[PDB]
């Protein structure tokens, strides 16, 4: 058995037509994942973002 | 009995108006309070969600 702990982040999460949660992302972790929760999409286009 | 020192335990059900259907009707629903009209719907509901 495996125990973890919590801290308060935010998060990003993409549900469907069922109303299921299907896949989440994070938005403190890479700056990758950082730009993705800024631009509200799972997909990022080539280029500079602020 | 006592009110305002605790959250709420016990009380009985309230006697509720029939629905009504395509009517402009000021509904409120356990909480909720707003205006419009009342149709049959066809979204499936989690078994959790409300």
């Amino acid at each position: 058995y495996y125990v973890g702990y919590l801290q308060p982040r935010t998060f990003l999460l993409k549900y469907n037509e069922n109303g299921t949660i299907t896949d989440a992302v994070d938005c403190a972790l890479d700056p990758l994942s950082e730009t993705k929760c800024t631009l509200k999409s799972f997909t990022v286009e080539k280029g500079i973002y602020q | 009995f006592e009110l305002l020192h605790a959250p709420a335990t016990v009380c009985g059900p309230k006697k509720s108006t029939n629905l009504v259907k395509n009517k402009c009707v000021n509904f409120n629903f356990n909480g909720l309070k707003g205006t419009g009209v009342l149709t049959e719907s066809n979204k499936k509901f989690l078994p959790f969600q409300q």
